RNA sequence: UAUCUGGUUGAUCCUGCCAGUAGUCAUAUGCUUGUCUCAAAGAUUAAGCCAUGCAUGUCUAAGUAUAAGCAAUUUAUACAGUGAAACUGCGAAUGGCUCAUUAAAUCAGUUAUCGUUUAUUUGAUAGUUCACAUGGUAUAACUGUGGUAAUUCUAGAGCUAAUACAUGCUUAAAAUCUCGACCCUUUGGAAGAGAUGUAUUUAUUAGAUAAAAAAUCAAUGUCUUCGGACUCUUUGAUGAUUCAUAAUAACUUUUCGAAUCGCAUGGCCUUGUGCUGGCGAUGGUUCAUUCAAAUUUCUGCCCUAUCAACUUUCGAUGGUAGGAUAGUGGCCUACCAUGGUUUCAACGGGUAACGGGGAAUAAGGGUUCGAUUCCGGAGAGGGAGCCUGAGAAACGGCUACCA
RNA sequence: GGACUUUUACUUUGAAAAAAUUAGAGUGUUCAAAGCAGGCGUAUUGCUCGAAUAUAUUAGCAUGGAAUAAUAGAAUAGGACG
RNA sequence: GCCCGUCGCUAGUACCGAUUGAAUGGCUUAGUGAGGCCUCAGGAUCUGGCGGA
């Protein structure tokens, strides 16, 4: 059962140390790398199963692949992704275009759909408005609070000169 | 990992173990007050000697030394509080003789 | 020892906390915050030992999660919050308000205060220096920084804070003859308004304090906390007002109130 | 020390960020930098007038004096720009209720501003570790 | 890896010290960058508590400043001709602090002639005014004016390329230049 | 709580050891054993070896739900309740256990950072970035086809999420510098062209103050009463700085500067899907605080000379420069020098040695013990190495060698 | 703030000072070893005292003392004040 | 009377002793040298004219 791993140029089995993002390795801790066995990328009579993908159809329809077709389990869930899955314009109100999933529980023929994400909605713009406003508000709240201090010393020089012109 | 539950023992023992004079006295005292083991006597001798070196220690302190007075009147107070030291003997020079 | 210690065994907890010895095996580790660990007191202790409000520690959290408690302002629901000296513990329920002040023995005592007095608090300035784009700031015992303070506000001086906002209103100074409060060693709790300071360049300037009983004593600078003018404090002091009653004095008057 | 040789290293000696300008006319030829450590230690005039360059010097160099301030008798002037002093003391042995002569030889940096000999009493202040053994720097010579 | 501790490095008295508390990460030490010229290639390094440090290898251009003129321009580092720590560093033309290098020098003259522009070496109404109010501050040195003909100027590195990632410096002048001049000639 | 007694002689007084005697938070063992409370306990020998099970996981209104999930209710045909799995985040560096190594080490009291790192908590802090009605795929869980005796093994194939991953707009004024198209020759000045957030790197400058004043060379700032004068002018902290902070010319594979989420939803007309606007959550630079860490000053260890000289082979002591570090430092390298400890016991050896708070023994002075409930240190069969991270040279993490 | 100070030992007082331990106060755990509780009314909706003190002693810090015991000072005057 | 030494029996302890004797731990020369880390290259693919992984 040892799986092969692309880019090894070997018809035999070897042992390497793998990390995150690498083939035939699912880490179990942070920064965890464990040494495991791997079969080479060159096919050999020792292989028990070969895995392959069609890239060009032949002359006769195959037993159950060229005939059969199965659908993609899920559909677009990000607003711009539905837009580009239906080649939609940027103003077509995708919430009407999000494909539903008709299902039942008896005569409970309900229709569920995904919470489309990254959508531009009132609350979203309310938040953007609020932030972009709060920034400038404090921006000059502190400028005024700075001038008030400037004046504290501007008129502390009052006594730096009145105790000089009074003694 | 948990606080140590303090302990201590309440009975001393005479160094000489076969002094017939002290043994006979000890026995009559036990048989008089209704004691069961002679160690209930050894015990009383223990607390006595403790109180005695606690007092005798202060007795060499400069008369009227602050802690001497505080703990002195405290000691005599609790002794009369139990009723062993007479009320006339409330200046602690008689505590060495209980 | 590989990192941060997040436990606190018993017998390691501050003594002024008044924790019984056999109550299991650990004390509550105060959290990180405004006051130093060994120089603070947590809410679990306050609401459980000092005020006997909660029976278990499990109940203390149930109490806090309702926003009943607030300190110096906001709710502060951290069961292990390091509430320190001079902090103000208000209480939505019961209308009670408290200020954290020591005894003469050295522990934190329960001291109720007016709703009026609960609006302010003081702080011994521990550092003052310029900062971001030339604006000077002040940091004090509290663990809070106030921007744009008065150019006369130096270090070691006390300050009054609004607590509705941040800015300070008055700032007492560390000058000969000003009400002080000892917070350090076990002279901590004594009060008496200044005798004089020994600079001792290089470190540890010493303060001479005379209680208003004609009794002298000394402590180190970072332990003294000016509070105002002789006889005129700036906060409500606790019973006994820190004057170091002797053991014989307190026992004598302990037996004074003799008959019920 | 440094024995009348100003530029004797493979690298050019200079004080960091102390810029002399060749365009301008000048009667100093070296903008010098100096300070007073404090605690009542007069910056020796030989430090300000001096030609030397010492990074570890408490007055002309980039080092601060903080911590203990001790005194001792110089025992070894053999190493360059450093000395070993013998600080004596007497240890109390409680059982016998008497003392015993002990000693310790601490090494301390010596700036070229001071000129020392062996047998002279001297005061040194603790500074940042500047070597494997030296932890103090000479600040004033009593002898 | 490396350990900058003192458990080893036996005591000043000469005694040998036994191994206690085997090596920990805080007493760590890493390998040198040994930065060389050209094809700027830098790599990040995770120092204590984040705080990335930029180990620079193969660096070709740096920011060099003319101190007597209060200016800073970036030029291409041409080579290394002297290093007080190791002659081998100059032989390999490695880049480390205090290294004496040679720089393009054309920017530092393009600015001069955009500046007073008094044909150092060997017409706008508004430009002549400043040129005139700048003159008498144009003669610089019988030792730095010469290097422009060579088209390479002697500078000294002041940064830590193996730490900062940048390799900056300042042009040499006055007695510092006099020192390195006698060094270079009297040596070769 | 300041005590002695039996044993050398035919008898005697001595010296003197033996034996007697009392206690031990001192172990074992023997015999005996009814009650209350209290309740240590595989340290010693073997830091020797271990079957099995358990000892680290974790969700709030508030990152991610199209479970082909339960529940059906309920304004909800984008999402809306409840929620496995999985991602994301955080934690797993605390705890607990043991005393092997360790003798100027650890530890203790006392110091230092003007000698550094610091998740978090707490307090402050950002108008400046040149599709905004909001920009990009590439993936788990899932589906499905598989391999292997065998494990928390995983492969090929097909989808889809974000506070994951990768990006990329924005905002007033103001002032100061640079160039300067023209015009006119004088004392010279102008339309307008850019530049200027923070963070990194470098060079320069300010950062005064020990009591008072002038002349002049080079530039050159406000006010002209066109000889001229230049006018009171500002200053933070420490004992102590090149400090805090600031300015100038540039540098950067360019840090940060909210594309995030919950509960409510309202004003306000010139009715634009216009402009607005409440509470509080996650984040985010820089400073501060707190929890820390790392080094660090002074002084103090048991026996040993049948250990007197020791330290540089292959750093030993110092200097310079650099490199490396979070940062000081022979920490490391290069060059140079010849230093450094010692009868006031170095150096070496031993230890049935972790250090300390402390325990036992009660005239006092002492003697003896501390593996062990608290503090500190060290380790996880022996070594070394390292990933993640704020923090580990971690071991209920990984890698290698030995057993 | 400036200008300058012969060095020590000893003794006093004080600060700094973890808890438990220990010495020790209070409190009647039914006694006691212990524990830091507890004690009071209107026991109907509260009143109230506590959680001491001592102890570190070698070294470092701070302060008073000037006996005891050292060190240095003016002799080729290269002395002291001005 | 006391008393000394060789000689002889039993038992025990330690010493000297061919075996260049044996064993256990701590270092360490010389030689060989795993592994991870840093670095010069590499380029299964995988995507951004000339760079990245
Ligand atoms: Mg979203
Ligand atoms: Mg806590
Ligand atoms: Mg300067
Ligand atoms: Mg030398
Ligand atoms: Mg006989
Ligand atoms: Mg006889
Ligand atoms: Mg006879
Ligand atoms: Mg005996
Ligand atoms: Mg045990
Ligand atoms: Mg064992
Ligand atoms: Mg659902
Ligand atoms: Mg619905
Ligand atoms: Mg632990
Ligand atoms: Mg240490
Ligand atoms: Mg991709
Ligand atoms: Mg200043
Ligand atoms: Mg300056
Ligand atoms: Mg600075
Ligand atoms: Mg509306
Ligand atoms: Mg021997
Ligand atoms: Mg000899
Ligand atoms: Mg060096
Ligand atoms: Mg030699
Ligand atoms: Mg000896
Ligand atoms: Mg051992
Ligand atoms: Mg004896
Ligand atoms: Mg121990
Ligand atoms: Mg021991
Ligand atoms: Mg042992
Ligand atoms: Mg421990
Ligand atoms: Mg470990
Ligand atoms: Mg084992
Ligand atoms: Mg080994
Ligand atoms: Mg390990
Ligand atoms: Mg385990
Ligand atoms: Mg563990
Ligand atoms: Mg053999
Ligand atoms: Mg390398």
């Amino acid at each position: 059962g040892f799986p092969m791993k692309q880019g090894v140029l070997l018809p035999t089995r070897i042992k390497l140390l793998l990390t995150k993002n690498v083939s035939c390795y699912r880490p179990r801790r942070d920064g965890e790398r464990k040494r495991k066995s791997v079969r080479g990328a060159i096919v050999g009579p020792d292989l028990a199963v070969l895995a392959l993908v069609i890239v060009k159809k032949g002359e006769q329809e195959l037993e159950g692949l060229t005939d059969t077709t199965v659908p993609k389990r899920l559909g677009p869930k990000r607003a711009n992704n539905i837009r580009k899955f239906f080649g939609l314009s940027k103003e077509d109100d995708v919430r009407d275009f999000v494909i539903r999933r008709e299902v039942t529980k008896g005569e409970k023929t309900y229709t569920k759909a995904p919470k489309i994400q990254r959508l531009v909605t009132p609350q979203r713009l309310q938040r953007k408005r609020h932030q972009r406003a709060l920034k400038v508000r404090n921006a000059q709240a502190q400028r005024e609070a700075a001038a008030e201090y400037a004046q504290l010393l501007a008129k502390r020089l009052s006594e730096r000169k009145a105790e000089k012109a009074e003694i | 990992p948990r606080a140590p539950r303090t302990y201590s023992k309440t009975y001393s023992t005479p160094k000489r173990p076969y002094e017939s004079s002290r043994l006979d006295a000890e026995l009559k005292l036990a048989g008089e007050f209704g004691l069961k083991n002679k160690k209930e006597i050894y015990r009383i001798s223990f607390q006595l000697s403790k109180i005695r070196r606690a007092a005798r220690d202060l007795l060499t302190r400069d008369e009227k030394d602050p802690k001497r007075l505080f703990e002195g009147n405290a000691l005599i107070r609790r002794l009369v509080r139990v009723g062993v030291l007479s009320e006339d003997k409330k200046k602690l020079d008689y505590v060495l003789a209980l | 020892a590989r990192g941060p210690k997040k436990h606190l065994k018993r017998l390691a907890a501050p003594h002024h906390w008044l924790l019984d010895k056999l109550s299991g095996c650990y004390a509550p580790r105060p959290s990180a915050g405004p006051h130093k660990l060994r120089e603070s007191l947590p809410l679990i202790v306050f609401l459980r030992n000092r005020l006997k409000y909660a029976l278990n520690g499990r109940e203390v959290k149930a109490i806090l999660m309702q926003r009943h408690v607030k300190v110096d302002g906001k709710v502060r629901t951290d069961t292990t919050y390091p509430a320190g000296f001079m902090d103000v513990i208000t209480l939505d329920a019961t209308n009670e308000n408290f200020r954290l002040v020591y005894d003469v023995k050295g522990r934190f005592a329960v001291h109720r205060i007016t709703d009026e007095e609960a609006s302010y608090k003081l702080g011994k300035v521990k550092k003052v220096q310029l900062g971001k784009k030339g604006v000077p700031y002040v940091v004090t015992h509290d663990g809070r920084t106030i921007r744009y303070p008065d150019p006369n506000i130096k270090v070691n001086d006390t300050v009054k804070i609004d607590l509705a906002s941040g800015k300070i209103t008055d700032f007492i100074k560390f000058d000969a003859g000003k009400l002080v409060y000892v917070t350090g060693g076990r002279n901590l709790g004594r009060i008496g308004t200044i005798v004089h300071k020994e600079r001792h360049d290089g470190g540890f300037d010493l303060v001479h304090i005379k209680d208003s009983l004609d009794n002298t004593f000394v402590t180190r600078l970072n332990n003294v906390f000016v509070i105002g003018e002789q006889g005129k404090p700036y906060i409500s002091l606790p019973k006994g007002k820190g004057i170091k009653l002797s053991i014989a004095e307190e026992r004598d008057r302990r037996r004074a109130q003799q008959g019920l | 020390s440094t024995e009348l040789t100003v530029q004797s290293e493979r690298a050019f000696q200079k004080q960091p960020h102390i810029f002399n300008n060749p365009k301008v006319k000048t009667s100093k030829r070296t903008k010098r930098w100096y300070k007073n450590a404090g605690l009542g230690f007069k910056t020796p005039k030989t430090a300000i007038e001096g030609s030397y360059i010492d990074k570890k010097c408490p007055f002309t160099g980039l080092v601060s004096i903080r911590g203990k301030i001790l005194t001792g008798t110089v025992v070894s002037t053999k190493m360059h720009r450093t000395i070993v002093i013998r600080r004596a003391y007497l240890h109390y042995i409680p059982k016998y209720n008497r003392y015993e002569k002990r000693h310790k030889n601490v090494p301390v940096h010596v700036s070229p501003a001071f000129r020392v000999q062996v047998g002279d009493i001297v005061t040194v202040g603790q500074c940042r570790p500047i070597s494997k053994t030296v932890r103090f720097n000479v600040v004033k010579v009593s002898a | 890896g490396i350990s900058r501790d003192s458990r080893h490095k036996r005591s000043a008295t000469g005694a040998k010290r036994a191994q206690f508390r085997k090596k920990r990460k805080f007493e760590l030490g890493r390998q040198p960058a040994n930065t060389k010229i050209g094809a700027k290639r830098i790599h990040s390094v995770r120092t204590r508590g984040g705080n990335k440090k930029y180990r620079a290898l193969r660096i070709e251009t740096g920011n060099f400043s003319w101190a007597s003129e209060g200016i800073s321009k970036k030029t291409r580092i041409a080579g290394v001709v002297y290093h007080p720590s190791n002659n081998e560093l100059v032989r390999t033309n490695t880049l480390t602090k205090a290294a004496i290098v040679q720089i393009d020098a054309t920017p530092f003259r393009q600015w001069f002639e955009a500046h007073y522009g008094q044909t150092l070496g060997k017409k706008s109404k508004n430009a002549e005014r400043k040129w005139a109010a700048r003159a008498a501050s144009a003669k610089i040195e019988s030792s730095v004016e010469s290097q422009f003909s060579a088209g390479r100027l002697y500078a000294c590195i002041s940064s830590r390329p193996g730490q900062s990632g940048r390799c900056d410096g300042y042009i040499l002048e006055g007695e510092e230049l006099a020192f390195y001049l006698r060094r270079l000639t009297a040596k070769k």
